[PDB]
RNA sequence: GACAGAUUGAUAGCUCUUUCUCGAUUCCGUGGGUGGUGGUGCAUGGCCGUUCUUAGUUGGUGGAGCGAUUUGUCUGGUUAAUUCCGAUAACGAACGAGACUCUGGCAUGCUAACUAGUUACGCGACCCCCGAGCGGUCGGCGUCCCCCAACUUCUUAGAGGGACAAGUGGCGUUCAGCCACCCGAGAUUGAGCAAUAACAGGUCUGUGAUGCCCUUAGAUGUCCGGGGCUGCACGCGCGCUACACUGACUGGCUCAGCGUGUGCCUACCCUACGCCGGCAGGCGCGGGUAACCCGUUGAACCCCAUUCGUGAUGGGGAUCGGGGAUUGCAAUUAUUCCCCAUGAACGAGGAAUUCCCAGUAAGUGCGGGUCAUAAGCUUGCGUUGAUUAAGUCCCUGCCCUUUGUACACACCGCC
């Protein structure tokens, strides 16, 4: 309603996880805060808001492929 | 040289624009005494940036 | 020596004001004698309001033409070097800085 | 060669003495920093200043109501020859430079 | 001299005197590329940078019009003998500013020219100078009664946002022809997204980079070292 | 007047929340927490709620100088 | 029981009643025919403001140290029809206020403070709040 | 370039004799300007307004069309939003939206702060019964502070963090998401910025931006004096105040915020505290480049204390009579204010129609802007703070899709 994803976010989430799925969890904050190490994100809205589907895919994973 | 006399002292007479020398919708505030689109030209180089 | 310095800066730009205001922290504490660390003042806000429009007409829209000035000062007691390195030593942007003897 | 002679006489010299001379537009000053002997506000100065331009012996810019009088190569044998000045005159520009 | 004017009333002041400065540099320093000032107030003295291009013309017979300029602002911001010091300085990459562009186009046309050949050669010269893009407008009556509008864009150009406030180049000039008036617009986009040196932000917010796996090989069998 | 009010309740209800937790106890704490949190009305909790500001073309936020109209 | 601890109201009701009580004051001339503030429609119905308003402004003075004549008009203000007018705030009447000041002054209820100002003086900080006592101990209720 | 009079308004030598000086200026032609708040916004620049804070716009490569063109750019679910996923001759991109900035709210978490506050102390006091109390002791404003307390509990402003549909339960093609609940600010606190592309929109009177045109000394060059822009049988447009007793005037108590201020580009403030006067005000004196002085900004509603009795009454408060102050060289054409005095229509508004959902409408002052003088104007600011929708396209107007179209000056058309 407020909050759908843009794609800048949809295709830097699914990009780390492609490329760091060992590093990544099924918590926020910790993942949270390996996207500062791993990229440059330069507003905290979207460091923050990233982790958004960063968790969204592992809760899909886990479950299926 | 004689004559041309008034007040020249308070009343729109006195004040006008420093850059254009129009003497409406001044902008006596905060000592710029620049018209009111003086301003918008000569604006970001003085300071007011527009913010919200 | 030893007076009763105050060292008052006056800048717009706050990233371009607190790394003098930290310089001056860090090139004070380097020669050690006292401080009482930067004061925060209210900031100032230099707000104008007029037209958007040259002329008259079309709705009524205006802009919001706003200038900060936030003020940082800093306490000292120094001779007449600690001061005179210090103040000319971290100056460059659009910064303004005062320097009041003692006390008044 | 015009005018009040007094006056203008002294605003010649002034500008024979000075690279440049600045002004502002503005009839009613009663003065003009530096110079002013007596009065001589922009008239007197003007009235000068943009006869020499149109006759061209000094060139201009305007920048916010002022009048930026330069003076011209050709102007200094004008007003020399105006002031009967020496044949080295040296106006003002002799710039010690490095 | 003892009115300690107010840090309010003040900044103002100095905000104007920096304006007044900016128009007579402009209007003077025009067909030399006057980019800009940076007003360098010190003890004793005011350093003011005239950051143009071309500095043959500047100094003039020998280093006159420096010392006229000089003379100029002593003789009207109130700067005694000795308190202001002119320093013309050569423009870097001088593609990338905008109203260095736009007044080589006020005078690439006031020359006598086409306005098609023209600003294309800026439009060209400007991203070949390295632009992350760029535009012009050449508003203004153009061979014919009517007025036209005309507007030739190349590359990368973002339209709103606080963004815009610190990477677009803006710069508008008017020019006084034979017949009337047009308008040059150049409104560059600066690259410095990719280097600044510390290009400021440098992300547009929207870009993110991510630095990639780079290592990670391995799972093997477990082995131990010592050192 | 009015704030002045809810600003005075809060305050004496959290500063008597601290005081049973920091050095006396918890239990009475939560007792205490419950008590007033079963009711709030704000209690222990502060209203996140602050003015709008007026924009222009209107008496206040919201609200519009009436339109004219042929 | 200050006069803060004393239900501040029924306060200037008996103070009124002190200064009244006494027969000494200054009770003046302009009075009968005084209008209180030009900010007022109507001159006011109790014939007895400055002794109920000299309990006021000395009580006054109790909870602030200092105050000028010019706060005194300040702080009894009100409204203004203007009339098809918005309303705006007009000050107090200053002779009143001030002849309170002065008044209380003759009684030494008051003093003229340093850096200007009139505050309480101790002998009127008493005259003041020992009624506190006598109205919270008038009776509970 | 001209000190007494005819005059004239003027002590305008602007002019009708007299003449006494500056003294190479002067004057008279010609061309040519120089302005002009003259003309033309269908001659233009910029700037603005808006179609339009509406979702839209564009290209590279593919694929379709000989080719204008077309797909990509979309049945459906979704979404504030071609925003997304997916079906998918398209794949992966760019501008707009979004992200951003400012802002607004959780941060007994940090860095600090005599230009904040201070806080509470320690309370060392003065201290008067300010008040309690026999007295110890206490409640409390004020101060005596200072400080070599101590600290940031609120104030301030720096770095920070956080809030991210993050968890759980529904619903959902079980994707994109939507809904409910948990912890808690629940995913939305409010602006600015705002594309392509437009429009004789507006602006030449914001521009020393200006095309051309006029005009150009008797000057539409600049002004002095006055006058007008204010005038009044009528018409409309935004405002305010009322219609009263949940209110009117009569006591009293008592709660800010954003600003603002002198000493400023040519002559000029902010104001604390003394007397005087009713009051306007007046007259004394004091701080103030200000977080210090105004200034615990000591407000109105509001809140509390008495009148009144539903009377066009005490609401209302127009229109005039008369005084007195102030600004201004001058207010006649009531300048603005005060003090008297007269003392109107309106007892809820006929036909219509805008405004908006949360700290929202409304009231309510207060700043700012406008200012010598001064606002019923706006733009901000709190303050008091409701009712109700939380959905639909029923009217008006907007987006896409399909379709029809003799319209393409686009239906305000064409005929």
């Amino acid at each position: 309603m407020g909050r759908v994803r843009t794609k800048t976010v949809k295709k830097a989430a699914r990009v780390i996880i492609e490329k760091y799925y060992t590093r990544l969890g099924n918590d926020f904050h910790t993942n949270k805060r390996v996207c500062e190490e791993i990229a440059i994100i330069p507003s905290k809205k979207l460091r923050n808001k990233i982790a958004g589907y960063v968790t969204h895919l592992m809760k899909r994973i886990q479950r299926g492929p | 040289g004689f004559y041309w006399s008034h007040p020249r002292k308070f009343g729109q007479g006195s004040r006008s624009c420093r850059v254009c020398s129009n003497r409406h919708g001044l902008i006596r505030k905060y000592g710029l005494n620049m018209c009111r689109q003086c301003f918008r030209q000569y604006a970001k180089d003085i300071g007011f940036i527009k913010l919200d | 020596a030893i007076h009763r310095i105050r060292i008052t800066l006056t800048s717009r730009n706050v990233k371009s004001l607190e790394k003098v205001c930290a310089d001056l922290i860090r090139g004070a504490k380097e020669k050690n004698l006292k401080v009482k660390g930067p004061v925060r003042m209210p900031t100032k806000t230099l707000r104008i309001t007029t037209r958007k429009t040259p002329c008259g007409e079309g709705s009524k829209t205006w802009d919001r033409f706003q200038m900060r000035i936030p003020k940082r000062l800093i306490d000292l007691h120094s001779p007449s070097e600690i001061v005179k390195q210090i103040t000319s030593i971290s100056i460059e942007p659009g910064v303004e800085v005062e320097v009041t003897i003692a006390d008044a | 060669m015009l005018m009040p002679k007094k006056n203008r006489i002294a605003i010649y010299e002034l500008l024979f003495k000075e690279g440049v001379m600045v002004a502002k537009k503005d009839v009613h000053m009663p003065k003009h920093p530096e110079l002013a002997d007596k009065n001589v506000p922009n008239l007197h100065v003007m009235k000068a200043m943009q006869s020499l331009k149109s006759r061209g012996y000094v060139k201009e810019q305007f920048a916010w109501r002022h009048f930026y009088w330069y003076l011209t190569n050709e102007g200094i044998q004008y007003l020399r020859d105006y002031l009967h000045l020496p044949p080295e005159i040296v106006p003002a520009t002799l710039r010690r430079s490095r | 001299m003892a009115v300690q004017i107010s840090k309010k009333r003040k900044f103002v002041a100095d905000g104007i005197f920096k304006a007044e400065l900016n128009e007579f540099l402009t209007r003077e320093l025009a067909e030399d590329g006057y980019s800009g000032v940076e007003v360098r107030v010190t003890p004793t003295r005011t350093e003011i940078i005239i950051l143009a291009t071309r500095t043959q013309n500047v100094l003039g017979e020998k280093g006159r019009r420096i010392r006229e300029l000089t003379a100029v602002v002593q003789k009207r911001f109130g700067f005694p003998e000795g308190s202001v010091e002119l320093y013309a300085e050569k423009v870097a990459t001088r593609g990338l500013c905008a109203i260095a562009q736009a007044e080589s186009l006020r005078y690439k046309l006031l020359g006598g020219l086409a306005v098609r050949r023209a600003c294309y050669g800026v439009l060209r010269f400007i991203m070949e100078s390295g632009a992350k893009g760029c535009e012009v407008v050449v508003s203004g009556k153009l061979r014919g009664q009517r007025a036209k509008s005309m507007k030739f864009v190349d590359g990368l150009m973002i339209h709103s946002g606080d963004p815009v406030n610190y990477y677009v180049d803006t710069a508008v000039r008017h020019v006084l022809l034979r017949q009337g008036v047009l308008g040059i617009k150049v409104k560059i986009m600066l690259p410095w997204d990719p280097t600044g040196k510390i290009g400021p932000k440098k992300p547009l917010p929207d870009h993110v980079s991510i630095v990639e796996p780079k290592d990670e090989i391995l799972p093997t069998t477990p082995i131990s070292e010592q050192k | 007047h009015v704030a002045q009010i809810y600003a005075i309740r809060q305050s004496i209800s959290k500063a008597l929340v601290a005081y049973y937790q920091k050095y006396v106890d918890e239990a009475s704490k939560k007792e205490i927490k419950d008590i007033l949190i079963q009711y709030d009305r704000t209690l222990l909790v502060a209203d996140p709620r602050r003015c709008e500001s007026k924009k222009f073309g209107g008496p206040g936020a919201r609200a519009r100088y009436q339109k004219s109209y042929r | 029981v200050t006069v803060k601890d004393v239900n501040q109201q029924e306060f200037v009701r008996a103070l009124a009643a002190f200064l009244k009580k006494s027969g000494k004051l200054k009770v003046p001339e302009w009075v009968d025919t005084v209008k209180l503030a030009k900010h007022k429609e109507l001159a006011p119905y109790d014939e007895n403001w400055f002794y109920t308003r000299a309990a006021s402004t000395a009580r006054h003075l109790y909870l602030r140290g200092g105050a000028g004549v010019g706060s005194m008009t300040k702080i009894y203000g009100g409204r203004q029809r203007n009339g098809v007018m918005p309303s705006h705030f007009s000050r107090g009447s200053k002779s009143v206020a001030r002849r309170v000041l002065q008044a209380l002054e003759g009684l030494k209820m008051v003093e003229k403070d340093q850096d200007g100002g009139r505050k309480l003086t101790p002998q009127g900080q008493r005259d003041l709040d020992r009624i506190a006592g006598q109205v919270a101990a008038a009776n509970k209720k």
